[PDB]
RNA sequence: UCAACUUCAUG
C-alpha cells in the first residue's frame, strides 16, 4: 500500500 | 403449579401430566410464573 | 468469578497488622514501613511530610502492587534521629494542618455566608 | 434503554433531565441549548443526554406477561 | 477454502459499488465471502419474450 | 395436498407482511427486524447468496 | 476403517500419541502486568484452586500439610486429596472425613497451585522453544493471567483477547527439570540468532529514550520515589550531578543505578549523525547519540531498541553474557519498573497535532507531488509518441511500467522526507520512531504526507475493468491517479478511487498472511 | 569405565545437572538422609541445590558413550556448571 | 521540621458548589483532600435491594442498580448512622441502615414514570433529594414494580454510588511558572480560568525556587451532601485515618521495645 | 430542483424511488454495463466544465460512501484509517454489544448479550441512518485518553475507570437458554419432569434439587448457581434414570423465563431462560470502530484516574503506541470531532467522502469553546496530582463491548473427565 | 452426560 518495492 | 397463559394473560392451574392448553383461550404457550422465595440483589 | 469483594480495599481480614516495622539492614538507621489496607492517599501525604523534615535522608513509599492494597514507606534518618520518630511526627504535623484546614475552612464558610 | 442514572464519567445525576431535555427540544431550542438549560456543562454529561437512545419507549409497546 | 491461490481472494475492480471492500471474513475465507454493498441490488429475473 | 414450502418471513406470503408497526408488536415481532430468513425447526436460517 | 482410525492428523498415530489433551492445564486470557518480574505470571485463584500438585509428607512438612489438609478444597490454600500409602485417595472435598484426615509420612496431599510454583506458559504456535517456558506463579486477583511485557515478544503475544496454556508439573523431578531447563531468565539468549530474545518494548522503550536525553534532570523527591522501585538498590542515593543551585540528579544517573556489576558497553543511538564519528566531537557528541557504559555508568547517550532491545550486543545482551541470567532478570524489572514510574510523571501520548505538519510542509508536498505528475505525464507523451526505447532485458511495456514506478517513487520518498523534516522535538509519532517502540518513518510518511502508490502482485493497481481500472477513469490511463497512486496522506483523507485502491492493496497483505500460515506450518513440520 | 581413560566432559551438563537435582529432591522428600546440615529449609529442591553447592548428592552419573560403552562419573567429580 | 499552616478562602458558595483556594499548603496534601473528597466521605446509599414483584421491561438487577445510584439526602445522620459491620445487630436495624420501599402499578392507560419520588424512606431526614424527579423506570398498563430497600453508610471506595461528589475541579499553577507541563507551543493553549498574565504572554517566566502553593478547587455536589459538609467531612476524615494510624504505630513500637 | 424538491415532500406527496426511476433520472447498472459507462463520482467537481478529462460522461455516482457494505458504513471516517483496519472494524462490530432486537424479551434465544446503555455515536455516518443504528445502537461513547499511565495499557489491551463501570458503563446481561423435551421412545420406557428422589431414581448427583419445583421445572427468580439443577427429567427404567438438566459450570446466574409448551410431536417441551448479568472485569475485550481492540488491562478508580482541570476522568486509556504502526488516523479525527460535538450539541459528521469537513476546520471549531485546537488537554496525575509534562490527547469516543469475555474462556483441568476410546482427557 | 458432521467465531 506504499509502492513496489515496499510493501503492498 | 400455576402456570400464566401466553396470550391471553390469564393463570391457570395445570397438574402434571396434563396437556398445556390455557382454558378459555387454547394458547399452548405457558409461563410458570415467579417464585414465592425472594432473592437478595445488592445494588451495586 | 474471582473479582475481589469491595470490602478488601480498605477492611483489615482477622489477624493483618495495619502497621509492621522492618528495619532496613543494607544502611545504618533505615526502617521500613508496611501499611496494610492503605492507598497513595495516606502515603503521599506521608512521603511529602517526611521529606519536609531535615534529619529525614530519605523518604519515599510505593504500592507493591496496584491488584494488592499495601503501601511500603521507606525511611532513613540521620544518626542521633529514628525513622519510627520521624514517622510519628510526620503523622502529628500532618493532623495538625488539617486541623488548623478545618477550623479556617469552617470560617471562611461562616463569613461566605451571613455576609 | 432508559437514561442512566448518574454521568459515568463524573457522576452527576442526569437520570432526571432526559423528560425535561425531551420538552426543550419540543419548544424550539437546539440540542446545545437545551443541555445548557438543564445545567449540564462538561461535555462528559453533555454527552450523556446528546447521545442517549431511549429504547424503553419500544420495549413498552408489547404487551406485559401479566395483565 | 483450501487452495491457497490468491487469485480469486483479491478484491477485483469490478467489485466497485457492488461489494464491501472492506468487509470480508479473516482466515480460510479471505476475499471469498463478501458482502453486498449498501445501494447493490440483484436482479430477480424476467421473460426474454 | 403435496407437501409444505417454509416461508421466508416478511415475505408477501408470511403473516407478518403488509402489517403496520403496532400490528407487529401486538404479535411480538420487532417493526425493525429485517426478516428474509426462515424458521425451520424453531431456528431461523438465513439463505446466503 | 482401521487405516483411518490411524492414518492423519486425528489419527492415532499423530492426534492421540504424538500429542495428546493433558491434565493439570489451564488456558486464559492475558492481561499485561509490569509490576510480576520476569519468571512470575499471575494465577487466578479459581485456577489455582482447581490445579493441585502433590506433596509428599515428610517430618519437616507434616504441620503445614496437616493445616493444608483441615481447610480442605473450600478454603483456597487448602488440599483437595490425600493418596495413602496403598494407593486410596482420600477426598477432601466430599464430607469432613474426620477419621481421615490424618497425615503420615509418606502420604501425598495434593495441595492447591501457591506462589512460588513452577508452571510451563505455551502460546500456539509454538514455533521456538522460548514459546514453552516455565515461570514462576503469583496469584492475584481477577480471572486474566498476567505477564511481564518483556516476555511478550517471546510468546509473540499481545493483550488484545490472546490466551495462552498454563501446565503444571506434577513431580519434584520434573519440576527440578523444568526450573532448571526452561526457566524464564534461563531463556533470556536464543541459539537460533545469539541475540537476546527479549528486550525493553512498548511504553518502557519510549520512556527510556526520553529519561535518558541530557536534558531530564530529577529533583529530590522524584529521585527518591523512583530509588524506591529499584530492587537491586544499594541504599544510597548518588551525589547530584547538579548539586548547586538545587541539587538536581539526571535520568542517566539514575539509570546507572539499575544497569548492573560492572557492565561496558558502546552502542550508537538511531538518530546518530554519520559525520560525528569522522569529524570532531567523537567523544561530545552534540545530540547526545552515542551510547557508553563503563563500568556499569552510563557515561553518555540516549538509550533506544539498539542499546536496550533485541539484538546483538545490546546491553541486555552483554549483561546476560557477563553478569548472568538472574542478575538480568532483575536488570528487565527494575527497568521497568522505575521508567513507568518516571513515565507516569512525564506521560506519554498520541495526537492529531502529531500528525500536522507545518503549512510550508504541506506546500513542499503538494509541489513534488505536482512535478511527479507531470514527469509522469511527459514519460507517457514519449511512450505514445514512440521516443520511448526498450531497456535491456524488459519490453517497452515493462520498461514504460519501471520508469513511471521510479518517478512515483523517488516523489513519494521525497514527501515523506519533508514531512520528516517538519516533524518537532516534541513529536510524538518522531517519539516513538526513534525509540523503536512502534511504527517506522514510512509510517510516519504515510500519516503526514502520501500515502503511496497501491500496487497488487507487484504491479499497479490492474485494468479490471474493460482497459480501464475503475468506470470513472478513461480507458488506456496510465497516469498516477489512474493507476493508482493516492496522494492525499491519511491525515488528509483519501479520495473514492484512492480508498478503493487501498482497499485492494490491503486485501492482498491479508491474503498473503493468510495463506503463508499454513505453508509455513507444513514446511516446519517436515523439518522437525 | 576406570578413572584413566574417561573422555567425556570433566564439567557437568545442564541435562545431568537437572536430573541429579530432580532425584535427590525426590530422595530427600521420601526420607532419604540429609548430607549437609541445612539451615532451616524445608524445601526438598532447595536442600538439594544446597547439597549440589556443596558437592555431598550421594550419585554418581553414567554416561553412555555412543559405541556403547559406558563411563561412571561421581558428582563430585564433575564441575558444577553453575 | 514541621507541618504549614494553611489558609483557605473560598469565592464561591451555593447549594450545589463550592469554589475555594487552599494556600501554604503541600501537592500532595492538597491532592489527597481531593482524593478524600472523591472516594472517602461517607453517604448513604442503597445497597439491598428485595423486589417482591417485577413486571417491568427493565429486569430486577437493572432496578436494583438505578436504586442504588439514586442519591438519598444524609446530610446529618450519616455521621450518626454506624457502618452495618459495626452494628452488633444481625442484618440490618434502624441504626446501621434506613428503609425504602416502593409499590407502583400502573392501572391507568397512560405510561406511569415511577420516579424517586414514589420511595418512601421509613426515616424523614433520608429521603431521594426530593424536596424533575430520578427516572427509576417507566411502566406500561398492568406492569407493577414493588420492592424493599435498605441503605446503608459508605464510602466512595466501595462503589461509585456513595461518591458524595460529582467532579472535583482542582489546579494548581494556573499560568506555567514551575513547568511542571511543558508546553510544545505555548500559544495554542488557552489560558485558564484562574490565570493572572496578560493576553500576549502565554506562560509566566520559569521559576527556578518555586513549590505548588495556591490550590484552587471546584467541588460540586451531588446532593446528598451539601458541598461545604462534603469538604469538611473529608478533612475530618483524612485526619481520622492519620489518628489511626498514629495508634497503630504507637502500639507496634511499644510491642517492639 | 423539481424530483427532489417533490422526495423532500415524500409522504403526502406519493413520489418515491420507483418514481424517480420512472422519470429516467436513476437506472439500474450492472457491472457489465458498467464497464460501458463513463461515470462522475460527484456532479459538481467532475461534471462541470475545467481543465476537461472528461466530457462524455453518462453516469454520475449517487454518493461515494455508498460503495461500503452494512457493517463497513458504521465506520466513521474510515476514509483515514489503513485498509486493514476497516476489514477489521467490519469483523469486530459484527460482534459488538447491543439490543440485538425490541422483542428480545419474548424470545428465547441460547447465548443472547444485551447491553443495558447503549448510546448513540456522537460522530455519525449518514448511511448509519439506514443502518438503524440509532435504533439500536451498540457500544457506550466513552471519555477516552490516548496516554501511556501505569503500563496496564501496555501493548493492546485498555485502562479503564472503576467508578464509570460501577456507574453503569459496559454493563451487560447474559441470557442462556436451555431446552429438554421429555419424550416416549420405548412403550414402557418414558421420560417425565419431575422433581428427582434420592431412594425413588437411582441416578442422582450431589447437586442441589430442592431448587425444582413440584413439575420439576426451577420457577422464575430463583438464584442458580453452577451446577444446580435446572430442568428435572426422571427416566422409567425397564428405579429411575435422572437424565436432569444442569447449569454449565460457573453460569450462576438467575432464572428470567420458564416457558412450558408442547413441541409438534405432542409432547411436553420446557425452555428456562438464565439473566447472568456481566460487569466489565480486568479480562474483558473492548474495542473502538477503527479496528483496533484490547482487554482490559486494569481497573483504577476515578481517584486515581488522572484528571483534567475541569474534573474529567477518562472512562478508557488507551495506549498510544497502538495508534503509529496501524495508522487509525480516523480515531483520532473521531475522538476531535467528538469533542467538538459534545461542547456543540450537534452530532458529528463522519461520512466518508465529505470534503468539506477537514480536521483543520474541526480543530477551529474546538478552539472556539475553549479547548486547545489538537484536543490535548493538561492531565493531573491521579496519584500524586502533579501535572503530567506532556499534555495528554482526551476525547470522547465510541467504543464497543466486544462478545469475548473472560469468564467464558478461563479453564482448567485437574484429574476430570475422560474418553472411552482413547481414555485420554476430553476436549472442550 | 454419547458419538459423527457441519457451520460460525477466536488467535
Ligand atoms: C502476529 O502474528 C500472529 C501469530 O502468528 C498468530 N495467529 C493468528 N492467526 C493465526 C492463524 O490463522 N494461523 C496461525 N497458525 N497462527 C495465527 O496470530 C498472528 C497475527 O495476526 P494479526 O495480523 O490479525 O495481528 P494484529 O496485527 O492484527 O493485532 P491487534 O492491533 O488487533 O491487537
Ligand atoms: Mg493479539
Ligand atoms: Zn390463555
Ligand atoms: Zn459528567
Ligand atoms: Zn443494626
Amino acid at each position: 500500500i506504499w509502492g513496489i518495492g515496499c510493501n503492498p | 403449579m400455576i402456570y400464566i397463559c401466553g396470550e391471553c394473560h390469564t393463570e391457570n392451574e395445570i397438574k402434571s401430566r396434563d396437556p398445556i392448553r390455557c382454558r378459555e383461550c387454547g394458547y399452548r404457550i405457558m409461563y410458570k410464573k415467579r417464585t414465592k422465595r425472594l432473592v437478595v440483589f445488592d445494588a451495586r | 468469578m474471582n473479582a475481589p469483594p469491595a470490602f478488601e480495599s480498605f477492611l483489615l481480614f482477622e489477624g493483618e497488622k495495619k502497621i509492621t516495622i522492618n528495619k532496613d539492614t543494607k544502611v545504618p538507621n533505615a526502617c521500613l514501613f508496611t501499611i496494610n489496607k492503605e492507598d497513595h492517599t495516606l502515603g503521599n501525604i506521608i512521603k511529602s511530610q517526611l521529606l519536609k523534615d531535615p534529619q529525614v535522608l530519605f523518604a519515599g513509599y510505593k504500592v507493591p502492587h496496584p491488584l494488592e492494597h499495601k503501601i511500603i514507606i521507606r525511611v532513613q534518618t540521620t544518626p542521633d534521629y529514628s525513622p519510627q520518630e520521624a514517622f510519628t511526627n510526620a503523622i502529628t504535623d500532618l493532623i495538625s494542618e488539617l486541623s488548623l484546614l478545618e477550623e479556617r475552612f469552617r470560617v471562611a464558610i461562616k463569613d461566605k455566608q451571613e455576609g | 434503554m432508559i437514561i442512566p442514572v448518574r454521568c459515568f464519567t463524573c457522576g452527576k445525576i442526569v437520570g432526571n433531565k432526559w423528560e425535561a431535555y425531551l420538552g426543550l427540544l419540543q419548544a424550539e431550542y437546539t440540542e446545545g441549548d437545551a443541555l445548557d438549560a438543564l445545567g449540564l456543562k462538561r461535555y462528559c454529561c453533555r454527552r450523556m443526554l446528546l447521545a442517549h437512545v431511549d429504547l424503553i419507549e419500544k420495549l413498552l409497546n408489547y404487551a406485559p406477561l401479566e395483565k | 477454502r483450501d487452495g491457497k491461490l490468491a487469485k480469486p481472494r483479491q478484491l477485483h475492480n469490478t467489485l466497485w459499488g457492488m461489494v464491501c471492500p472492506a468487509e470480508t471474513p479473516e482466515g480460510h475465507a479471505v476475499g471469498l465471502v463478501k458482502n453486498l454493498a449498501l445501494m447493490a441490488y440483484i436482479s430477480v429475473g424476467s421473460q426474454p419474450s | 395436498f403435496i407437501g409444505k414450502i417454509p416461508i421466508m418471513l416478511r415475505s408477501t406470503y408470511c403473516l407478518l407482511n403488509g402489517l403496520t408497526d403496532r400490528d407487529l408488536c401486538e404479535l411480538n415481532e420487532c417493526p425493525l427486524d429485517p426478516g428474509g430468513y426462515f424458521i425451520i425447526n424453531g431456528s431461523e436460517k438465513v439463505l446466503i447468496a | 476403517s482401521l487405516k483411518q482410525r490411524l492414518k492423519g492428523k486425528e489419527g492415532r498415530v499423530r492426534g492421540n500419541l504424538m500429542g495428546k489433551r493433558v491434565d493439570f492445564s489451564a488456558r486464559t486470557v492475558i492481561t499485561p502486568d509490569p509490576n510480576l518480574s520476569i519468571d512470575q505470571v499471575g494465577v487466578p485463584r479459581s485456577i489455582a484452586a482447581n490445579m493441585t500438585f502433590a506433596e509428599i509428607v515428610t517430618p519437616f512438612n507434616i504441620d503445614r500439610l496437616q493445616e493444608l489438609v483441615r481447610r480442605g478444597n473450600s478454603q483456597y490454600p487448602g488440599a483437595k486429596y490425600i493418596i495413602r500409602d496403598n494407593g486410596d485417595r482420600i477426598d477432601l472435598r466430599f464430607h469432613p472425613k474426620p477419621s481421615d484426615l490424618h497425615l503420615q509420612t509418606g502420604y501425598k496431599v495434593e495441595r492447591h497451585m501457591c506462589d512460588g510454583d513452577i508452571v510451563i506458559f505455551n502460546r500456539q504456535p509454538t514455533l521456538h522453544k522460548m514459546s514453552m517456558m516455565g515461570h514462576r506463579v503469583r496469584i492475584l486477583p481477577w480471572s486474566t493471567f498476567r505477564l511481564n511485557l518483556s516476555v511478550t515478544t517471546p510468546y509473540n503475544a499481545d493483550f488484545d483477547g490472546d490466551e495462552m496454556n498454563l501446565h503444571l508439573p506434577q513431580s519434584l523431578e520434573t519440576r527440578a527439570e523444568i526450573q532448571e531447563l526452561a526457566m524464564v531468565p534461563r531463556m533470556i539468549v536464543t541459539p537460533q540468532s545469539n541475540r537476546p530474545v527479549m528486550g525493553i518494548v512498548q511504553d518502557t522503550l519510549t520512556a527510556v529514550r526520553k529519561f535518558t536525553k541530557r536534558d531530564v534532570f530529577l529533583e529530590r523527591g522524584e529521585v527518591m520515589n523512583l530509588l524506591m522501585f529499584l530492587s537491586t538498590w544499594d541504599g544510597k542515593v548518588p551525589q547530584p550531578a547538579i548539586l548547586k543551585p538545587r541539587p538536581l540528579w539526571t535520568g542517566k544517573q539514575i539509570f546507572s543505578l539499575i544497569i548492573p556489576g560492572h557492565i561496558n558497553c558502546i552502542r550508537t543511538h538511531s538518530t546518530h549523525p554519520d559525520d560525528e564519528d569522522s569529524g570532531p566531537y567523537k567523544h561530545i557528541s552534540p545530540g547526545d547519540t552515542k551510547v557508553v557504559v563503563e563500568n556499569g555508568e552510563l557515561i553518555m547517550g540516549i538509550l533506544c531498541k539498539k542499546s536496550l532491545g533485541t539484538s546483538a550486543g545490546s546491553l541486555v545482551h552483554i549483561s546476560y553474557l557477563e553478569m548472568g541470567h538472574d542478575i538480568t532478570r532483575l536488570f528487565y524489572s527494575n527497568i521497568q519498573t522505575v521508567i513507568n514510574n518516571w513515565l507516569l510523571i512525564e506521560g506519554h501520548t498520541i495526537g492529531i497535532g502529531d500528525s500536522i505538519a507545518d503549512s510550508k510542509t504541506y506546500q513542499d508536498i503538494q509541489n513534488t507531488i505536482k512535478k511527479a505528475k507531470q514527469d509522469v505525464i511527459e514519460v507517457i507523451e514519449k511512450a505514445h509518441n514512440n521516443e520511448l526505447e526498450p531497456t535491456p532485458g524488459n519490453t517497452l511495456r515493462q520498461t514504460f511500467e519501471n520508469q513511471v514506478n521510479r518517478i512515483l517513487n523517488d516523489a513519494r520518498d521525497k514527501t515523506g522526507s519533508s514531512a520528516q523534516k517538519s516533524l518537532s522535538e516534541y513529536n510524538n509519532f518522531k517519539s516513538m520512531v526513534v525509540s523503536g517502540a512502534k511504527g517506522s518513518k514510512i509510517n510516519i510518511s504515510q500519516v503526514i504526507a502520501v500515502v503511496g502508490q497501491q500496487n497488487v502482485e507487484g504491479k499497479r493497481i490492474p485494468f479490471g475493468f474493460k482497459h480501464r481500472t475503475l468506470p470513472h477513469f478513461i480507458k488506456d490511463d496510465y497516469g498516477p491517479e489512474s493507476r493508482g497512486f493516492v496522494e492525499n496522506s491519511y491525515l488528509a483523507g483519501l479520495t473514492p478511487t484512492e480508498f478503493f485502491f487501498h482497499a485492494m492493496g490491503g486485501r492482498e497483505g491479508l491474503i498473503d498472511t493468510a495463506v503463508k500460515t499454513a505453508e509455513t506450518g507444513y514446511i516446519q513440520r517436515r523439518l522437525i | 569405565q576406570a578413572n584413566q581413560k574417561r573422555i567425556t566432559t570433566p564439567y557437568m551438563t545442564k541435562y545431568e545437572r537437572a536430573r541429579v537435582l530432580g532425584t535427590r529432591a525426590l530422595q530427600i522428600a521420601m526420607c532419604a538422609p540429609v548430607m549437609v546440615e541445612l539451615e532451616g529449609e524445608t524445601d526438598p529442591l532447595l536442600i538439594a541445590m544446597k547439597e549440589l553447592k556443596a558437592r555431598k548428592i550421594p550419585i554418581i552419573i553414567r554416561r553412555y558413550l555412543p559405541d556403547g560403552s559406558y563411563e561412571d562419573w561421581g558428582v563430585d567429580e564433575l564441575i558444577i556448571s553453575d | 521540621p514541621y507541618a504549614n499552616q494553611p489558609t483557605v478562602r473560598i469565592t464561591e458558595l451555593t447549594d450545589e458548589n463550592v469554589k475555594f483556594i487552599i494556600e501554604n499548603t503541600d501537592l500532595a496534601v492538597a491532592n489527597s483532600i481531593r482524593r478524600v473528597f472523591i472516594a472517602e466521605v461517607p453517604i448513604i446509599a442503597i445497597d439491598w435491594v428485595q423486589i417482591d414483584a417485577n413486571s417491568s421491561v427493565l429486569h430486577d438487577e437493572f432496578i436494583a442498580h438505578r436504586l442504588g445510584l439514586i442519591p438519598l439526602t444524609s446530610d446529618d445522620i450519616v455521621d450518626k448512622l454506624q457502618y452495618s459491620r459495626d452494628c452488633t445487630c444481625e442484618e440490618f436495624c434502624p441504626e446501621c441502615s434506613v428503609e425504602f420501599t416502593l409499590d407502583v402499578r400502573c392501572n391507568e392507560d397512560q405510561t406511569r414514570h415511577v420516579t424517586s419520588r414514589d420511595l418512601i424512606s421509613n426515616s424523614p431526614r433520608v429521603i431521594p433529594v426530593t424536596s424533575d424527579d430520578i427516572l427509576i423506570v417507566k411502566l406500561r398498563k398492568g406492569q407493577e414494580l414493588r420492592l424493599r430497600a435498605y441503605a446503608k453508610k459508605g464510602f466512595g471506595k466501595e462503589h461509585a454510588k456513595w461518591n458524595p461528589t460529582a467532579g472535583v475541579a482542582f489546579e494548581y499553577d494556573p499560568d506555567n511558572a514551575l513547568r511542571h507541563t511543558v508546553y510544545p507551543k505555548p500559544e495554542e493553549w488557552p489560558k485558564s480560568e484562574y490565570s493572572e498574565l496578560d493576553e500576549d504572554e502565554s506562560q509566566a517566566p520559569y521559576d527556578p525556587n518555586g513549590k505548588p502553593e495556591r490550590f484552587y478547587y471546584n467541588v460540586e455536589s451531588c446532593g446528598s451532601l451539601r458541598p461545604e459538609t462534603i469538604v469538611l467531612s473529608a478533612l475530618s476524615g483524612l485526619k481520622k485515618k492519620l489518628s489511626d494510624l498514629q495508634t497503630q504505630l504507637s502500639h507496634e513500637i511499644q510491642s517492639d521495645v | 430542483k423539481r424530483h427532489i424538491d417533490q422526495l423532500k415532500e415524500r409522504e403526502y406527496n406519493n413520489y418515491s424511488w420507483q418514481d424517480l426511476v420512472a422519470s429516467g433520472v436513476v437506472e439500474y447498472i450492472d457491472t457489465l454495463e458498467e464497464e460501458t459507462v463513463m461515470l462522475a463520482m460527484t456532479p459538481d467537481d467532475l461534471q462541470e466544465k475545467e481543465v476537461a478529462y472528461c466530457s462524455t460522461y453518462t453516469h454520475c455516482e449517487i454518493h461515494p460512501s455508498m460503495i461500503l457494505g452494512v457493517c463497513a458504513s458504521i465506520i466513521p471516517f474510515p476514509d483515514h484509517n489503513q485498509s486493514p483496519r476497516n476489514t477489521y472494524q467490519s469483523a469486530m462490530g459484527k460482534q459488538a454489544m447491543g439490543v440485538y432486537i425490541t422483542n428480545f424479551h419474548v424470545r428465547m434465544d441460547t447465548l443472547a448479550h444485551v447491553l443495558y446503555y447503549p448510546q448513540k455515536p456522537l460522530v455519525t455516518t449518514r448511511s448509519m441512518e439506514y443502518l438503524r443504528f440509532r435504533e439500536l445502537p451498540a457500544g457506550i461513547n466513552s471519555i477516552v485518553a490516548i496516554a501511556s499511565y501505569t503500563g496496564y495499557n501496555q501493548e493492546d489491551s485498555v485502562i479503564m475507570n472503576r467508578s464509570a463501570v460501577d456507574r453503569g458503563f459496559f454493563r451487560s446481561v447474559f441470557y442462556r437458554s436451555y431446552k429438554e423435551q421429555e419424550s416416549k421412545k420405548g412403550f414402557d420406557q418414558e421420560e417425565v419432569f419431575e422433581k428427582p428422589t434420592r431412594e425413588t431414581c437411582q441416578g442422582m448427583r450431589h447437586a442441589i434439587y430442592d431448587k425444582l419445583d413440584d413439575d420439576g421445572l426451577i420457577a422464575p427468580g430463583v438464584r442458580v448457581s453452577g451446577d444446580d439443577v435446572i430442568i428435572g427429567k426422571t427416566v422409567t427404567l425397564p428405579t429411575k434414570r435422572d437424565c436432569s438438566t444442569f447449569l454449565r459450570t460457573s453460569e450462576t446466574g438467575i432464572v428470567d423465563q420458564v416457558m412450558v409448551t408442547l413441541n409438534q410431536e405432542g409432547y411436553k417441551f420446557c425452555k428456562i431462560r438464565v439473566r447472568s448479568v456481566r460487569i466489565p472485569q480486568i479480562g474483558d475485550k473492548f474495542a473502538s470502530r477503527h479496528g483496533q481492540k484490547g482487554t482490559c488491562g486494569i481497573q483504577y478508580r476515578q481517584e486515581d484516574m488522572p484528571f483534567t482541570c475541569e474534573g474529567i476522568t477518562p472512562d478508557i486509556i488507551i495506549n498510544p503506541h497502538a495508534i503509529p504502526s496501524r495508522m487509525t488516523i480516523g480515531h483520532l479525527i473521531e475522538c476531535l470531532q467528538g469533542k467538538v460535538s459534545a461542547n456543540k450539541g450537534e452530532i458529528g459528521d463522519a461520512t466518508p467522502f465529505n470534503d468539506a469537513v477537514n480536521v483543520q476546520k474541526i480543530s477551529n471549531l474546538l478552539s472556539d469553546y475553549g479547548y486547545h485546537l489538537r484536543g490535548n488537554e493538561v492531565l493531573y496525575n491521579g496519584f500524586t496530582g502533579r501535572k503530567i509534562t506532556s499534555q495528554i490527547f482526551i476525547g470522547p469516543t465510541y467504543y464497543q463491548r466486544l462478545k469475548h469475555m473472560v469468564d467464558d474462556k478461563i479453564h482448567s483441568r485437574a484429574r476430570g473427565p475422560i474418553q472411552i476410546l482413547n481414555r485420554q482427557p476430553m476436549e472442550g
